[PDB]
RNA sequence: AUGGAGAGUUUGAUCCUGGCUCAGGAUGAACGCUGGCGGCGUGCCUAAUACAUGCAAGUCGAGCGAACGGACGAGAAGCUUGCUUCUCUGAUGUUAGCGGCGGACGGGUGAGUAACACGUGGAUAACCUACCUAUAAGACUGGGAUAACUUCGGGAAACCGGAGCUAAUACCGGAUAAUAUUUUGAACCGCAUGGUUCAAAAGUGAAAGACGGUCUUGCUGUCACUUAUAGAUGGAUCCGCGCUGCAUUAGCUAGUUGGUAAGGUAACGGCUUACCAAGGCAACGAUGCAUAGCCGACCUGAGAGGGUGAUCGGCCACACUGGAACUGAGACACGGUCCAGACUCCUACGGGAGGCAGCAGUAGGGAAUCUUCCGCAAUGGGCGAAAGCCUGACGGAGCAACGCCGCGUGAGUGAUGAAGGUCUUCGGAUCGUAAAACUCUGUUAUUAGGGAAGAACAUAUGUGUAAGUAACUGUGCACAUCUUGACGGUACCUAAUCAGAAAGCCACGGCUAACUACGUGCCAGCAGCCGCGGUAAUACGUAGGUGGCAAGCGUUAUCCGGAAUUAUUGGGCGUAAAGCGCGCGUAGGCGGUUUUUUAAGUCUGAUGUGAAAGCCCACGGCUCAACCGUGGAGGGUCAUUGGAAACUGGA
């Protein structure tokens, strides 16, 4: 279905990734539905996330699905909370 | 609710039953010259009524197919 | 070739032979229908029933689609 | 304002016209000579030729029967109490088969396609959509079979046939349940057809269990199941416009154009079929022929333009050739089926088997294009409750100066201008501060130690919290803990030793930077053009010297430039190439003055959109750069909507 998934750019040994929605059929460094924010695992020994919690939620809600890297990228900023929070609220 | 295309044009055929064939005219610009060429373009439209005549400018609007052909339906008559 | 392949040429033979079976009844019990209510018979509504119970079971089989079942049922209702 | 060079060659000389040629940039390049390293890329363009071999699609025991394995541990003493059997229990496990899902993705290729294929902008009151999310309502009651298995039989084989037996979240009946279907009431609404909403009947349509918790003559958690309605996603159709050469291709079409009715499709529709009519298309290029995947982009150019469509991303098409359907949410299906054909292979001659335009690799073709590698550690996908399994996707490694970028092959001092080579006016001049010598350095190299990031996790294990419950287990969420790296002991770092191992290529008459000697003598040869060479060649060949570049330098091929030589920007037609021999005129192009009006062109905004990557600009990260990342800017002949009205158009 619909997937909240990690792209890789970068170049060899210097990964850098872009959080999108994507159909899961869809090639990984192919055809996206939408942008969501950028992971950098080799940046500075420190994981530089950016996130916009907006589309993320929109997503979450409609029932695009995260992988475990990028389900931990929300927990880390939060918005994996956020989610419970207001379906539990619902 | 979204608005289909509607074009004015002169009738240049009615032989056929139920459908008049509408010439649309409009100007291209040449991409080098910048001149403006007229250019027409038949577009065949459902009359029920068999109300249409050669000559007549009219009013049409794009609809579903209706034939192998025809894609416009005809919305009023403004000139005969 | 492929192990899965050569299991998926055995299901479909047993899907194919349930699913003709299925489609013969449907098909054989719209055209008994179909007959009985231009001759006016007796018993015009069973088999009309017995059509549209059929064509239904077939849909949700998905030996044919839904728009498909819609049309065939409208067009025996329509009839009687 | 950021951006624009010319030169040679028609003559005795000249000005002009005019072609030809060159200096530049670019490449998936190839070839010749030569060759140190690193980073980041790129690498069958030709035979959509044929393909040996391995691998590229599985997974699920928490759907199911069955089989294997049989722990823990049951009995007798062979007097062997360490070895024994069936008279048992039989745990963690494992698998052939059934069933579910996947296999329609990912990966490859560009043959076909001149087309709504593609690009861009719209439409669907003519559509469809597994998994995922949300909400609501349910999951009741029965049945008959069949793999595996057992046995028999037929085949060379591939693989079939009979009998018997057996499960399921397999299959089937009935019940109950629709906004679905028919019919009848309304109400409101749009853009023809029509949309929407609310009532009353009629016919008709579902489902399923598994693994756990508990207070266990009944509740319940998770997952699975069914129906209805939405969302998300994906797909389908239609249309405006844009998108290719040839008229020494001018006519084309009869399901053809339209209508009617019916059938058919998710769906509109000649989509199809009867019937009726004679339409439809075409000089605004039909039809035919040739060629071609299209685009984002890419190369060039001051620009306008011109050329192109590798790598990467999007869309399309194809899967030995041709046809067809089946299964399915989705295929008319690369590693599925059936048939026909060609080819290859096996055979007991009866009959069978097969499809690298997946990754490697081989043969062939070619000027020419890589290893039959490692790992699922990362990212992504399938299956599963999950661990996990599968994954030639992908991450890495290998090979190749193929390209781009970076750094080397030493540095300082050095007249004593050594020797030697070359030239010479025999004075000398030049190679040349070059060398040697002396001192110094270690990029690199070599050797020896240390040694990243990339890793997030998932799971499991605690604790808390939220929803729900009688409660619990679970579930979502939050915070802790252990554990996981192919590359790889790689990158990088440190120390020690050593100028030691690390420069070639083309050119030097002019364009065009750089000349002499000798040999040769219209020969041998050179050559992009002007040309050069027939005895004192800066043009041949070699040598010395010099010039231009540098791990490259040259050559060939091809594209843009210069070429204002198709000229919109930006040329011409008295004598240079070029005014039809001349009328009458059709289409088309163009058109006097004023006022009023409109707003199609024009101008000025707003809104949506013109993917990402790239180009450009800025900033940040890699020791720098290349490269990587991020944010802007730009890119329409775009659509929609609001103004202005001089000019063009309309009235
Ligand atoms: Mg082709
Ligand atoms: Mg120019
Ligand atoms: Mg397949
Ligand atoms: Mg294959
Ligand atoms: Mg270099
Ligand atoms: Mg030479
Ligand atoms: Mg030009
Ligand atoms: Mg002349
Ligand atoms: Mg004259
Ligand atoms: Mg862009």
């Amino acid at each position: 279905a619909v997937k909240i998934r990690l792209t890789r750019l970068g170049s060899k040994r210097n990964p850098f990734y872009r959080i999108v929605v994507a159909d899961a059929r869809s090639p990984r460094d192919g055809r996206i539905i939408e942008q969501i924010g950028t992971y950098n695992p080799t940046s500075a020994n420190a994981p530089e996330i950016k996130v916009d919690e907006a589309l993320a939620l929109k997503w979450l809600n409609d029932g695009a699905k995260p992988t475990d890297t990028v389900h931990n990228i929300l927990s880390k900023e939060g918005i994996m909370k956020k989610f419970d929070e207001q379906k539990k609220a619902k | 609710r979204n608005d289909r295309k509607v074009y004015v044009g002169k009738v240049v055929s009615d032989k056929m039953d139920k459908t008049i064939t509408v010439l649309v005219e409009t100007y291209k610009t040449h991409k080098l010259y910048g001149k403006r060429v007229k250019y027409s373009k038949k577009y065949k439209t459902h009359d029920e009524n068999n109300s249409a005549k050669l000559g007549d400018i009219v009013k049409i609007q794009e609809t579903r197919p209706l034939s192998a052909t025809k894609r416009f339906r005809l919305v009023e008559i403004v000139e005969e | 070739n492929i192990k899965s392949a050569i299991k998926r040429v055995k299901t479909t033979e047993k899907a194919e032979a349930r699913n003709i079976s299925q489609k013969s009844a449907m098909r054989t019990a719209v055209k008994n229908a179909k007959t009985a209510v231009s001759n006016n018979a007796d018993n015009k509504n069973e088999l009309v029933s017995l059509a549209v119970k059929l064509v239904d079971k077939a849909a949700q089989s998905n030996l044919i689609h839904s728009n498909k079942a819609d049309r065939i049922k409208s067009q025996l209702m329509t009839a009687n």
